[PDB]
């Protein structure tokens, strides 16, 4: 029964009357559907802060309550796949009926597992993104920060991170703290068009709901994704972005009558980021069983990586993504940074033969920006520089890759296999032809039963294999000798060029037989 | 003249493609195939479909247009119009300076005058393909 | 009659496009197929390339064979290899359009042609995978001799 009473409504906070024993996030019924979370409470009085509203209750001054006498949890239900809810659990769209049978319930602040319950990260996430991959390991279990610019692409990294699980057993979880309602439908349009929808849920707080749903709804998707993990699931949640929640910390804090601190926000934003995120990680099987990797998304002040928020996050987190504007307005998607991007798992969060593939390419990036930077006196260039120079070149033009496409782990791991071996350095003076040849072997490995094959004796026999060899010396190398030869016909007398393709036939009838596919749809005359 | 213009378009798409030997089928009823005799000799023709050797490496008429819904509309209705044309017993001109025709029952024949002859033996013989049609505003008529 | 009706214009043209794709010179010839097969063999057991490439010859030289005695045979739900003649006795083999709703009649397996070692039919089979896939890419295989 109803036993508390609405006494003042002031800064977005409801001031209740009524003698009960309160507990911090205890749940307040105003009616059926509207509820609210107590913040402080004296013996006989508490400060509640609203987590819905309705058209029809209209709450003000007298109104009636009651206290639960229980906390902030959130039921789990069988139609939470394929569906937009907001905190409380109520389906905004929704694919499928509901059973009113709750499958759980989860506390919301939950506190994480200790010590004794991880495990090392040993399996990759696979996130569709060649560099991503290769370069920035992510495992199941990480923390990737994906810390950027405005307008720079951090979306569509998680994004294409979670189209990439379309063939795989990981669950998806987006949360979406102070979005666009239109770009919340597009992103549930984008889930269906590609069919992970069914394994996908979103958590939505839109930019002018209650602070306290704002302030929550990480929280609440962690729960969901706890209760996904205790059934051994893997789980990979993208929060989106966590720069709004800290905004709506602020907010309630501020309003709540809290002193200020640093850049304003108060001064356990550190603890409450912390203890929000150190909740995803690997677990063994005696607890669960399964993994949660979490990618929070963050944004920059004109590319200052040294702000209070962005700082706070990266020494939570297990290494960051960060995308450059400078990248971003010259056209090249992704616009990654490698230099400034870190992946703290490294080759421990990736297959055998990703792990070889790409041994020493990432400092060889960096020693190639570093040479790049430096002005000397001594206008000639050992050989050694030459090759660093010239294979950072050839690693930049493997970066790109279209909106919402997945690559495949393997064509990945052949890709920078080739970079590494040096087959692609003699590009260093034509780059178009390199996207060319790069496309054609991604369409052959892609579709060909050959290329199919490829991929598969990869993966059980290794790099190593003498098959495997067979098919780079046969299929491959041929190809990229054939297109070197047509594009720059001087590399015939070049002395690497005859050490490297000695043995290799001067094939190259994939490419022109691709060709002729692609301009088999082809006309005469245009109509336009 | 819009129209007239993607007419002209789609048919010198059907002189271009048959120059190569490739057949190309407006419709069940008439095929658009060549006859070259030697080099630098070849001839259009229209044939009805065979029943026991089907031709070699035939296109529909869709794969030589361009995938606009209004231009697919405009090339679609074209040919029903053409269809009917000919059934009732019409002579419709296809290609500049040629006629199509259909003769009792179902065969169809294409005859060409003299200067549609020259440009196809210019074309094979020099490869000097017609220019691209352009909008052309109507003439009157009269005067 | 139609130019189809005539062996001298149809292999006037077939002649015509067979000589520019040669001179092209993108036809994949039967040594790439045997490589192929090969390479894709290579992990149950080594087979010799020459031992491949004669086992794909008289394979298809046994399909020719068949096909000149009036009997076309099935090799995949795809392709139908039959035979057309024309007046005079003269016959010319071809491949039939919509294999999927007008079937020839009297179609026979590529098993029944073939010899009952299980090596000889794993290499055909192999055979006529990497044929499926090299006309779905885009290329031009040799079957017969200089067609
Ligand atoms: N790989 C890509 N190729 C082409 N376009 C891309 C690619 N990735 C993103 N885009 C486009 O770039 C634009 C900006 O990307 P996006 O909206 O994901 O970035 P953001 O950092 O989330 O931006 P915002 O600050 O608005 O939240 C969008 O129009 C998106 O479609
Ligand atoms: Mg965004």
């Amino acid at each position: 029964m109803k036993n508390l009473k609405i006494t003042a409504i002031k800064d977005n906070l409801i001031f209740v009357e009524g003698e009960h024993q309160f507990s911090f996030l205890e749940i307040i019924k105003f009616s059926d559907k509207v509820e609210g979370v107590v913040l402080k409470a004296n013996d006989r009085s508490a400060i509640v802060a609203i987590l819905n509203e309705d058209k029809d209750l209209n709450l003000t001054v007298g109104s009636l309550a009651e206290a639960t006498g229980e906390l902030y949890k959130i039921p789990i239900y069988d139609n939470y796949l394929g569906s937009i809810i907001n905190v409380l659990g109520e389906s905004l769209v929704k694919q499928y009926e509901r059973t009113n049978v709750a499958l759980d319930k989860k506390y919301v602040f939950t506190e994480a597992q200790p010590i004794f319950t991880r495990s090392a990260v040993n399996e990759p996430l696979v996130t569709g993104i060649t560099v991503v991959d290769g370069v920035l390991p992510v495992g199941r279990g990480q923390k990737e920060l994906i810390i950027g610019d405005r307008g720079t692409g951090k979306t569509a990294i998680a994004l294409n991170a979670m189209l990439a699980q379309e063939n795989t057993d990981v669950i998806n979880i987006f949360i979406a703290i102070g979005k666009k309602r239109d770009e919340i439908v597009e992103i549930y349009g984008t889930f269906k068009k590609h069919n992970i929808l069914h394994k996908s849920i979103i958590v939505s707080a839109a930019s002018d709901d209650a602070v306290a749903a704002r302030y929550l709804a990480p929280y609440a998707g962690m729960a969901i994704a706890e209760f996904f993990q205790q059934i051994g699931k893997d789980v990979l949640v993208v929060m989106d972005d966590l720069t709004n929640h800290a905004d709506a910390y602020r907010e309630l804090s501020l309003l709540a009558g809290i002193a200020p601190a640093r850049e304003a926000y108060p001064g356990d934003i550190f603890y409450v980021h912390s203890s929000l995120l150190e909740r995803g990680g690997k677990y063994g099987p005696e607890f669960g069983g399964g993994s949660i990797t979490i990618l929070p998304i963050a944004q920059t002040l004109a590319g200052d990586i040294s702000g209070y928020i962005p700082t706070n996050l990266i020494s939570i987190t297990d290494g960051q993504i960060y995308t450059s504007a400078k990248l971003f307005n010259e056209g090249t998607r992704p616009a990654i940074d490698v230099n400034l991007s870190v992946s703290r798992l490294g080759s421990a969060a990736q297959s055998k033969f990703m792990a070889f593939a790409s041994s020493g390419l990432k400092k060889i990036y960096t020693e190639y920006k570093y040479l790049k930077r430096l002005s000397s006196f001594s206008s000639k260039i050992s050989n050694r520089d030459l090759e660093t120079l010239q294979k950072g070149k050839a690693f930049e033009s493997l970066i790109d890759q279209a909106e919402y496409e997945v690559i495949d782990y393997e064509t990945s791991a052949i890709l920078f296999l080739l970079l590494k071996k040096g087959f692609l350095n003699f590009y260093t003076e034509k780059t178009e032809a390199l996207k060319v040849i790069i496309g054609v072997i991604k369409v052959f490995l892609a579709k060909d039963v050959l290329g199919r094959k490829m991929r598969a004796i990869l993966v059980e026999h290794g790099i190593d294999s003498i098959v495997w060899n067979l098919y780079l010396n046969h299929m491959i190398l041929p190809l990229l000798k054939y297109h070197l030869l047509s594009e720059l016909q001087y590399l015939a007398t070049n002395r690497e060029f005859i050490k490297k393709f000695k043995d290799i036939r001067n094939d190259g009838r994939i490419l022109l037989a691709y060709e002729r596919k692609g301009y088999e749809r082809g006309i005469a005359y245009d109509y336009k | 003249a819009h129209i007239q213009k993607i007419i002209k378009t789609f048919v010198l798409n059907v002189f271009a493609k048959i120059i190569k030997g490739v057949p190309i089928v407006l419709n069940p009823i008439i095929i658009f195939d060549s006859v070259r005799f030697d080099k630098s000799k070849i001839l259009p023709v229209a044939v009805a479909n065979p029943k026991l050797m089907p031709p070699l490496g035939v296109q529909d008429w869709d794969t030589i247009v361009d995938e606009d819904e209004e231009i697919k509309k405009i090339v679609s209705t074209f040919i029903k119009l053409l269809e009917n044309a000919l059934t009732v017993g019409h002579e419709v001109e296809f290609f500049q300076d040629t006629l199509l025709v259909r003769n009792v029952d179902g065969i169809t024949s294409l005859y060409v005058s003299e200067k549609a002859a020259q440009v196809f033996n210019n074309s094979v013989i020099d490869q000097i393909m017609p220019e691209k049609p352009k909008y052309e505003a109507l003439e009157d008529p009269f005067s | 009659v139609d130019l189809y009706e005539s062996y001298s214009l149809v292999l006037n043209k077939s002649a015509w496009n067979y000589n520019e794709i040669i001179q092209r010179d993108t036809q994949l010839t039967i040594l790439d197929m045997a490589l192929q097969v090969h390479l894709f063999l290579y992990e149950g057991k080594i087979i010799d390339i020459a031992h491949i490439q004669k086992i794909i010859k008289t394979f298809v030289l046994n399909v020719f064979a068949k096909i000149i005695k009036g009997v076309p045979i099935v090799l995949n739900p795809i392709i139908i290899f039959d035979s057309v003649r024309f007046d005079k006795s003269k016959i010319l083999p071809v491949a039939v359009a919509n294999p999927k709703l007008m079937p020839p009649l009297g179609v026979q397996d590529w098993d029944t042609i073939v010899d009952e070692d299980e090596e000889i039919k794993k290499i055909v089979s192999t055979f006529i995978k990497l044929l499926e896939n090299a006309l779905t890419v885009g290329h031009e295989v040799e079957f017969f001799q200089d067609t």
